[PDB]
């Protein structure tokens, strides 16, 4: 098959700026070659026919060029609802292929996380299990180290960690952060610390909460 | 777009030659409806704009000598000189005359040809007025000459010398067919005025001996 | 805007007896076109009469007709000699202003054809008008797929269906290229198609032609 | 206008069976392309079969004699029969359809596709626990069950405002996600917040009120 | 016909310049207008196109981000409008007209040369260079930007004459012209090489003492 290949991986752009996506084929495809958007919950959309061919609705200032083996997107002065992920396809001869996608991010002002902690629920105790359940909410840049802290000592197993993708109105991210012990475990420790360590502050932001309440 | 391929890029002939210039055009230029081939021929002089010579690929424009004449047609094209000439020293160009985007060739380059005549050697001191300021320029001449391979050396009080040295080579001539060079060692007022000899030395093909023009600084 | 055509309506060409000769030669070299001229003459309430030698044009209504008359137009379409009447030879629509509507060089429009939904291949056309007439460009697209892809042969064609798409901005149109059902091709019913004189604007046209195969 | 509406997507047993439907409007059925595209875990788009205006069908080596696809003209439904599914073919499966006609290789309007999961785990319903501690956070944590999706609301939408919901993630054959919603302080507990969890594959619906400890 | 241009026009990088082109001779709605671009050395490429009329314009789609082209009709003058310059802008800018329709840029104007830089406008250093035949020489040093016209008594005489290509040093450009003349005109005969440069409105008249 013709293999389409997107570069690179990852942008990561302000909004304002003229911006390039590039996609190179393994055989030449003419022309026959279609781009796409896909935005966080929502199923791609057509951009771009023909590799510059455009379509009625799209807004102009998305535009490709290239022929053969080598393809170009251009995004002209980038906005922030534009933060997905963008495709390639072969149209021209079978199997039609897609570029594995190259994602887009806006840079913005840091904000710092909106930190809580919550104790297991009574519901959850009957059963057997616990979970503590940290939310590290709206901040930015993503770049983001959880700690974990019973009793002083720092514990990293049975954390799972779960990022939402960047916002598209506000370019932020959250995460929310689990850690699932038993029951008996649980109730064998009395102090739990979520423990956040972001760009924003030369100090983590910690919030836990004692048993003994 | 329409990829116009021209070739060869640069082309020597003595004058009273024939000469082929080639344009390979990647889609067709010929028409059926009123059929002619819509391909131009450019002709630019340095330092000019570009001269039409030739529509529809054989059609010579108004004026233009009968010696220039263009054959071919879809994807292929010829540029024929029936004996070159001194003014024909030029870039030429083949343009896509066709369908928009209209798109040029890189270009022929056409040099002429023509016997060996060694350089005529100027060297001159720097100004009084140029001195006054604080700077230095010894520029040597190197005049109506040819071929293009010509190296040139300085001496300062016959010491070989390198470092701040630059040339500059004119078009060929459009009348003589010769070219002319010209060359400037730059110093600072101080750095001239600890040094007495100055020489310029001009090294050829023609020559065995090397053409030599010195001076003074404080010759008169 | 035209809606797209149904199952069946597209015509066919197996069920085409008569002989595909008949629809070729309207798409062969021979076809009518004609730079700066004036109607001299009127047959009929909706055509023109013109002098190229004998072209009577015929518009689906009168207002073009009238529109056209003391007009200096050029004049570009698929002509036909049987069972034409100037009480020589016989046209639809295809006419267009001269002034101010000429390029000093050509667009170039691309042709995209397809068979059974592949992409079959793509060429361009070219046109020195700033409006010029579907029928035109129809016309040079059929031609190069006759010269090239054998769209139309003297007995038959390989193709089963085929339909010209034509969109503007937003809008479009088709044309059937098969003749109707039936042992015999009439070249004056099938050209009728084109007496509404529809016109685009070449530097915002998109071409798409669909052909199955049986 | 042009409607594209998948449905039959299904958790299934590796080796079993699926039909999958897209009941289409707006535009007469018969003149276009028509494609199944997918959309795998990792994010990448596979063109998976195509159907031509004219009837003829298209697929890649990758599924060829086991899939399907397929036309009811008289309905306008475009189906897409699978067969001997693998782990592989767990994916977002997206209907598709041409810009202008017949041609089968330029994804101009999409569904919002059908979840297919091909798996041997076990239906397993939801545990749905609260998490209770001038705006205030509260959560809830739906936890164990499989397979995906859960959907979450609070107070039916009445907030929307400040919701986030992350990505589940699996463990030991089961799925955990959490939800949580800022409200103004002054307004909880003494007014209630309710999550409403629903997990359609197992014909859950639970209406969890988050109460103070 | 002629196509009244201008010699050139220094631009600062990221500003947005207006090119311009007067007519004579036939009556401007008659033909097309075409702009053509050219690098230093390099070959030719055409940025779009013009009818006067109807203002239909024709771009090549590599400069519709960048041109824009309009037309005067009391004054009958074409008009390009280049925005937001790089280096890369740097080029000599033609207009040309068409010979009617289906026919090639038959008449052109000389070229407007623009410069993208930041750099400072400066006047020429120009000094005299003096020693059958006797060769002289005028050296025209640390100016900016180009180009420079050197003429031999104001216009008189251009045969023997030569005039050798600018080159850059930090900023400046610098360059030489020579004249040879038969030794029985100079010096009884008043040798004055003229300097003009536009940029800066400058004129110096240096005689070439002996």
């Amino acid at each position: 098959d013709i293999v389409m290949t997107q570069s690179p991986a990852t942008l990561s752009v302000t909004p304002g700026d003229r911006v390039s996506l590039s996609c190179r084929a393994s055989q030449s495809i003419g022309d026959y070659l279609h781009w796409y958007q896909q935005k966080s919950h929502e199923s791609p959309r057509l951009l771009i026919n023909y590799a510059s061919q455009s379509i009625s609705g799209i807004p102009s200032r998305f535009s490709g060029s290239g022929s053969g083996s080598d393809f170009t997107l251009i995004i002209n002065s980038v906005e922030p609802e534009d933060v997905g992920v963008y495709y390639c396809q072969n149209g021209h001869s079978f199997p039609y292929t897609f570029g594995g996608g190259t994602k887009l991010e806006i840079r913005r002002a840091d904000a710092a996380p909106t930190v809580s902690i919550f104790p297991p629920s009574s519901e959850q105790l009957t059963s057997g299990g616990a979970s503590v359940v940290c939310f590290l909410n709206n901040f930015y840049p993503k770049d983001i180290n959880v700690k974990w802290k019973i009793d002083g000592s720092e514990r990293q197993n049975g954390v799972l960690n779960s990022w939402t993708d960047q916002d598209s109105k506000d370019s932020t991210y959250s995460m929310s952060s689990t850690l699932t012990l038993t029951k008996d475990e649980y109730e064998r420790h009395n102090s739990y610390t979520c423990e956040a360590t972001h760009k924003t502050s030369t100090s983590p932001i910690v919030k836990s909460f004692n048993r003994n309440e | 777009d329409i990829v116009m391929t021209q070739s060869p890029s640069s082309l020597t002939v003595t004058a009273g030659e024939k000469v082929t210039m080639t344009c390979k055009s990647s889609q067709s230029l010929f028409n059926s409806g009123n059929q002619k081939n819509f391909l131009t021929w450019y002709q630019q002089i340095p330092g000019q704009p570009p001269k039409l010579l030739i529509y529809w690929a054989s059609t010579r424009d108004s004026g233009v000598p009968d010696r220039f004449t263009g054959s071919g047609s879809g994807t292929d094209f010829t540029l024929t000189i029936s004996s070159v000439q001194a003014e024909d020293l030029a870039v030429y160009y083949c343009q896509n005359d066709y369908t928009y985007p209209l798109t040029f060739g890189v270009g022929t380059k056409l040099e002429l040809k023509r016997a060996d005549a060694a350089p005529t050697v100027s060297i001159f001191p720097p100004s009084s007025e140029q001195l006054t300021s604080g700077g230095a320029s010894v520029v040597c001449f190197l005049n109506n000459f040819y071929p293009k391979d010509i190296n040139v050396k300085w001496k300062i009080d016959g010491s070989e010398r390198q470092d701040g040295v630059l040339d500059s080579w004119t078009d060929q001539d459009s009348k003589d067919s010769t070219y002319s060079m010209s060359s400037t060692l730059t110093l600072t007022k101080d750095e001239y005025e600890r040094h007495n000899s100055y020489t310029c030395e001009a090294t050829h093909k023609t020559s065995t001996s090397p053409i030599v023009k010195s001076f003074n600084r404080n010759e008169c | 805007s035209q809606p797209d055509p149904k199952p069946d309506e597209l015509h066919k060409s197996s069920k085409f007896t008569g002989l595909m000769e008949n629809m070729k030669v309207l798409y062969d070299d021979n076809h009518v076109s004609a730079i700066n001229v004036k109607s001299i003459d009127q047959f009929l309430y909706f055509d023109l009469i013109y002098s190229i030698d004998n072209v009577r044009v015929e518009f689906k209504n009168k207002d073009l007709a009238d529109k056209y008359k003391d007009k200096y137009v050029d004049v570009f379409g698929a002509n036909y000699y049987y069972q034409c009447y100037f009480s020589k030879t016989c046209m639809y629509g295809g006419v267009t202003e001269h002034n101010g509507n000429q390029l000093d060089k050509y667009r170039s429009i691309t042709v995209r054809v397809f068979e059974d939904g592949k992409n079959l291949l793509s060429f361009d056309v070219q046109t020195n008008k700033k409006k010029v007439t579907a029928q035109e460009l129809d016309y040079l697209t059929r031609h190069y797929l006759v010269k090239n892809k054998k769209l139309y042969e003297f007995n038959n064609s390989p193709y089963e269906t085929g339909y010209i798409k034509f969109i503007e901005n937003e809008n479009s149109f088709w044309y059937d290229m098969m003749p109707a059902p039936g042992d015999k091709f009439d070249q004056s019913k099938y050209l009728m198609m084109y007496n509404d004189n529809k016109m685009v604007d070449s530097k915002d046209v998109k071409i798409e032609v669909y052909l199955t195969t049986k | 206008e042009v409607n594209l509406i998948e449905s039959g997507g299904d958790l299934v047993k590796p080796g079993g069976s699926l039909k999958l439907s897209c009941a289409t409007s707006g535009f007469t059925f018969s003149a276009y392309g028509l494609s199944w595209v997918r959309q795998t875990p990792e994010r990448r788009l596979e063109w998976v079969a195509s159907i031509s205006g004219g009837g003829s069908v298209y697929y890649p080596d990758s599924v060829k004699g086991r899939f399907t696809i397929s036309r009811d003209t008289a309905g306008d439904i475009l189906f897409l029969q699978m067969n001997s599914l693998r782990s592989e073919d767990s994916a977002i499966y997206y209907c598709v359809r041409d810009l202008y006609g017949d041609y089968v290789g330029r994804y101009a309007y999409w569904g919002q596709g059908t979840l297919v999961i091909v798996s041997a785990a076990k239906t397993t319903p939801p545990s749905v626990y609260p998490l209770a501690p001038s705006m205030v956070t509260l959560g809830c944590l739906v936890k164990g069950y499989f397979p995906e999706p859960v959907t979450v609301t609070w107070n039916s939408g009445s907030l929307s405002s400040g919701v986030h919901t992350f990505p589940a993630v699996l463990q030991s054959d089961l799925y955990t996600l959490s939800s949580s919603v800022t409200v103004p302080s002054s307004t909880w507990p003494s007014e209630t917040v309710t999550c409403n969890v629903a997990h359609p594959a197992s014909s859950t619906k639970v209406d969890k009120k988050i109460v103070p400890r | 016909v002629q196509l009244q241009q201008s010699g050139a026009e220094l631009v600062k990088p990221g500003a947005s310049v207006k090119l311009s082109c007067k007519a004579s001779g036939y009556t401007f709605t008659s033909h097309w207008m075409h702009w053509v671009k050219q690098r230093p050395g390099q070959g030719l490429e055409w940025i779009g196109e013009i009818d006067p009329s109807d203002s239909y314009i024709n771009y090549n789609q590599i400069f519709e981000g960048k041109a824009t082209l309009t037309v005067d009709k009391s004054s009958t003058t074409a008009y390009l409008q280049l925005s937001s310059l790089t280096s890369e802008d740097s080029a000599v800018y033609y207009c040309a007209r068409t010979a009617g329709l289906l026919a090639p840029m038959d008449y052109w104007g000389q070229g407007t040369s623009v410069t993208v830089s930041s750099a400072k406008t400066t006047p020429p250093s120009v000094y005299p260079l003096a020693p059958s035949m006797v060769t002289l020489g005028c050296l025209v040093k640390g100016y900016f930007p180009e180009p420079v016209t050197v003429t031999w008594n104001s216009g008189s005489l251009s045969s023997g004459v030569h005039t050798f290509p600018a080159v850059l040093q930090s900023d400046l450009y610098t360059l030489s012209s020579s004249v040879t003349v038969p030794s029985s005109t100079w010096p009884s005969e008043t040798v004055t090489c003229n300097v003009a440069h536009p940029a800066s409105s400058t004129k110096v008249d240096k005689k070439i003492v002996p």
